[PDB]
RNA sequence: ACCGGCGGACGGCUCAGUAACACGUCGGUAACCUACCCUCGGGAGGGGGAUAACCCCGGGAAACUGGGGCUAAUCCCCCAUAGGCCUGGGGUACUGGAAGGUCCCCAGGCCGAAAGGGAGCCGUAAGGCUCCGCCCGAGGAUGGGCCGGCGGCCGAUUAGGUAGUUGGUGGGGUAACGGCCCACCAAGCCGAAGAUCGGUACGGGCCGUGAGAGCGGGAGCCCGGAGAUGGACACUGAGACACGGGUCC
């Protein structure tokens, strides 16, 4: 399973993106949204990405992310399973006009193998 | 008491909210008079008026005939055969929307 | 209307007392809610523009109000949709000219020139009174204003009394009682812009309306409603009127 | 031709003169609006620049036209309120 | 260009459904809702908060849509006061034909306002002087909801029909009265003066014809009703279960 990862620094809003594949991509499979990961054990030269030297045992937090076809994960739904409800506000529906609800086809919380973008945020 | 109709009160008193002489119901728009045809539901009579209406074609007339349905107050109690003054009123229920106010002859 | 309030009115369904042509155009001016009812009032519009011909235009109609050259019943108004109704005052500065608006013989509404002085005051009918909070009355007149008064002159007002105010101060000046003697106008129904006196008033049960049998100048009785009767003057006119 | 005046009154909320007329031309052409100005602005002692022509109207089987023309005070206020098209028709202004 | 405000429920189109309080007409609401407008009486004190736009990185074939940074308001949320609603006990100020209404005094509760914001001059400044605005209360106006009496098709080779059905008592629900819906108690309610069922059809102003009495029609304009491929059901809003808005089959 392939990784595209984009990762934010809240001290300086700059972003990175970067691939990760193989065996380090496969420790990331499981993880839910709102939970932490040290960088050093998922593997990342992290100075040379921002050019900034980095506080000692850092980690990072999944945030959110895409999957293959498109459609953008959920905080609120559990587990990896897509599905197709109604919503009024939220991540995966923008209004538009004052109190429309639309069916909009979501992913889960867990992270599966169809998932392509993956997003953080650096928790120092 | 008066109540806008002019005609004598009932004899005597009743607990009747649904009464416009003693309780709180008020009468506003057509009074009409007639006969009762039927007393057998609770506090409910049948009101029957009769009527000619001219056909033009023929000139000549028929006879046709209006029946109420009026909530009937304890104090007053009308019987089959009598002649009676009603009033109308605020829906009372699916068919009622009279009331009796007076007994004018007796059967 | 299946689902809303109406905004529009055609020309062939307008008010049967304005002097409007009904088929040379397809709209009418649907007039603002405002001080009068629909049946005894006209858009400025229509003043401006059908009545004086100071503008042969709307557009050029909407610029002269807009700068504030017509004033009603002492106020300057601008909204061409505002209604104007029966004992208004429509003044002109610019021009130095004032009206008083009133029922025709046929019950359509017209512009009766009046003096400078005159149009300082202006009748009102007392339609309605009430209590109000700090026990004080209040008085609802003909044409939908609103008056206080304390609870010590609550006597010397009842419905049907007509009251002359001086606008815009909204100042009272005179209360004119309905009783017999005292000289009305007609302002509705079949005898509408007949004036007189008042002989006999008469009532019924039942909530049907009471009635009044009225005198006028050449010796004549006729009946109208009680509400349609407005009274002006105690055995003469205080008003100007045709 | 021959001109004859029939009404002028006095509109003071607009600022200008309205004047209806009528011209009398047995066995000519209806006269043209550039004439008619001519006629209109030495028969009143007008400012041509603020003299405006509304219309010229011919009859069916007539020998007269009637006319309606405002004349204006101030030229600004003759640009604020008439319409571009009657300036323009009228060779005050120029189409762009 | 975006946030924010008002409008988009009118106007326009058609006549499928409907024999019904749908429509015409006279009355009723003391049994009700109403943004925009008019008059009068009052008010605008103290706090907090995010976020579009914008910059970094993106996903998806597309329709669409994700994370991080930062920011304002007439945007949003709290505290106080004013105010509102329910119930119990007194007093009699008002309207009306008639007070479960209005007004005054005690008492137990619950809900609970606001933008002094914007523009222009006189201002050295201080502060005025106008214009457009914000919130509450009483009444009107405008647009509607609900109810009653009366009036207008064909069939007996359709004669009996109804069982929340008809009325009562006690509640719930509604903006509001009501079998509108429930619990309990009765046997009522409609019908040969044609019930019920079946047929056909949007109603009226009007239109064709005839000496008239009559007979026939009701597309085009105006007023009322209904519908948005068929059948169901919701969100926002003063107003919709919404033709150019949402959900399921
Ligand atoms: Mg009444
Ligand atoms: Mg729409
Ligand atoms: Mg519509
Ligand atoms: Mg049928
Ligand atoms: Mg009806
Ligand atoms: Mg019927
Ligand atoms: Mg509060
Ligand atoms: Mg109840
Ligand atoms: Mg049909
Ligand atoms: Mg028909
Ligand atoms: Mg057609
Ligand atoms: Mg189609
Ligand atoms: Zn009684």
């Amino acid at each position: 399973a392939t990784f595209k990862l984009v990762i934010s620094d809240p001290k300086t809003g700059i972003a990175k993106q970067i691939e990760i594949t193989g065996p380090e991509a496969e420790k990331l499979i499981g993880k839910r949204i709102g939970d932490q990961i040290p960088v050093k054990e998922l593997g990342i030269n992290l100075n040379e990405l921002f050019g900034k030297e980095f506080p000692e045992d850092v980690k990072m937090e999944i945030r959110g992310g895409t999957d293959k076809d498109g459609f953008p994960m959920r905080p609120d739904i559990h587990g990896p399973r897509r599905v197709r409800i109604l919503l009024s506000k939220g991540p995966g529906f923008r209004p538009k006009e004052k109190g429309e609800r639309r069916k909009k086809t979501v992913r889960g919380n867990t992270i599966s193998p169809e998932i392509v973008q993956v997003n953080v945020k650096l928790v120092y | 008491r008066d109540i806008g109709l002019r005609i004598q009160p009932p004899a005597e008193k009743c607990d009747d909210p649904k009464c416009p002489w003693h309780g709180h119901l008020k009468i506003h728009g057509r009074v009409f008079e007639g006969i009762v045809v039927s007393d057998k539901p609770r506090k409910t009579v049948t009101v029957e008026r009769q009527y000619y209406h001219y056909l033009k074609k023929y000139e000549r007339y028929e006879l046709r005939r209006s029946r109420i349905h009026a909530h009937n107050p304890p104090c007053i109690n009308a019987k089959v055969g009598d002649r009676v003054l009603i009033a109308e009123t605020r829906p009372l229920s699916k068919t009622k929307h009279f009331v009796v106010v007076a007994v004018l002859e007796r059967a | 209307a299946r689902k809303g309030p109406k905004r529009h009115l055609k020309r062939l369904a307008a008010p049967t007392s304005w002097y409007i042509e009904r088929k040379a155009y397809k709209w009418a001016v649907r007039p603002r809610p405002g001080p009068h009812n629909m049946r005894t009032s006209i858009p400025l519009l229509y003043i401006v523009r059908d009545y004086l011909g100071y503008a042969k235009t709307a557009r050029e109609a909407r610029k002269i109000l807009n700068e504030g050259k017509f004033l009603v019943d002492g106020r300057v108004r601008k909204d061409y949709k505002f209604p104007v109704g029966i004992m208004d005052v429509v003044s002109i500065p610019e021009t130095g000219e004032h009206y008083r608006v009133l029922p025709n013989r046929i019950g359509k509404l017209i512009l009766h020139p009046i003096s400078e002085e005159e149009a300082n005051i202006k009748p009102l009918r007392i339609r309605n009174k009430r209590m109000v909070k700090g026990a004080k009355i209040q008085l609802n007149f003909h044409d939908g204003t609103n008056h206080l008064i304390p609870l010590s002159e609550k006597d010397n007002y009842f419905t049907s009394y007509t009251v002359l105010m001086k606008v815009p101060e909204r100042e009272i000046l005179e209360v004119l009682p309905f009783e017999k003697g005292a000289y009305v106008f007609v302002t509705q129904g079949k005898n509408v812009a007949r004036k007189g006196r008042i002989v006999e008033i008469k009532k019924f049960p039942m909530g049907w309306p009471d009635v009044v049998t009225i005198e006028d100048e050449e010796g004549e009785l006729f009946d109208t409603l009680k509400e349609y009767a407005f009274v002006v003057g105690r055995d003469k006119p205080r008003i100007s009127l045709p | 031709m021959e001109i004859k005046i029939t009404e002028v009154k006095e509109n003071k909320l607009i600022g200008r003169k309205e004047i209806y007329f009528e011209i009398y031309h047995p066995g000519e052409p209806t006269p043209s609006r550039k004439d008619v100005k001519g006629k209109l602005v030495a028969m009143l002692d007008l400012n041509p620049e603020t003299t405006v022509i509304q219309y010229i109207r011919s009859y069916f089987g007539s020998y007269k036209s009637k006319g309606y023309a405002k004349y204006y005070y101030d030229k600004d206020r003759m640009l604020y309120i008439e319409p571009e098209y009657i300036l323009i028709r009228d060779g005050i202004i120029e189409k762009k």
